[PDB]
């Protein structure tokens, strides 16, 4: 191989390397926000769902 | 947390309908008749307001 193509091989590896770390890094960063805030779509532990409240008149007045 | 507010005692004095429940049975079906409109209007305060204190006009 000339020296050209391995030259700009290498930096093709490089960019997807770069672009890799980068990504873990932040997957690291948007992971710790999510778990302390709860307010992403990861550690979202479920809440009991509201549809299954019975909103019909009861028995008694009171509730 | 606050103050429960409750009406005065005086805010709750009435005649009571002072007879037993053999007369209550007795007259139920036309007292069902006769005085549907107030007993409706109560009961539909009740259900909406959830709440004794505000239907005791």
């Amino acid at each position: 191989d000339g020296p050209e193509k391995n030259y700009e091989r290498t930096m093709a590896i490089l960019q997807i390397e770069a672009e890799k770390a980068e990504l873990r890094l932040k997957e690291l960063e948007v992971r710790r926000l999510m778990r302390a805030r709860g307010d992403g779509p990861w550690f979202h532990y479920p809440t009991i769902d509201k549809e299954l409240i019975d909103h019909s008149p009861k028995a008694t007045p009171d509730n | 947390p606050g103050i429960v507010e409750l009406p005065s005692l005086e805010d709750l004095k009435v005649q009571e309908v002072k007879v037993s429940s053999s007369v209550l049975k007795a007259a139920a079906h036309h007292y069902g008749a006769q005085c549907d409109k107030p007993n409706k209007e109560f009961m539909l305060c009740r259900w909406e307001e959830k709440d004794p204190r505000r239907c005791l006009e």
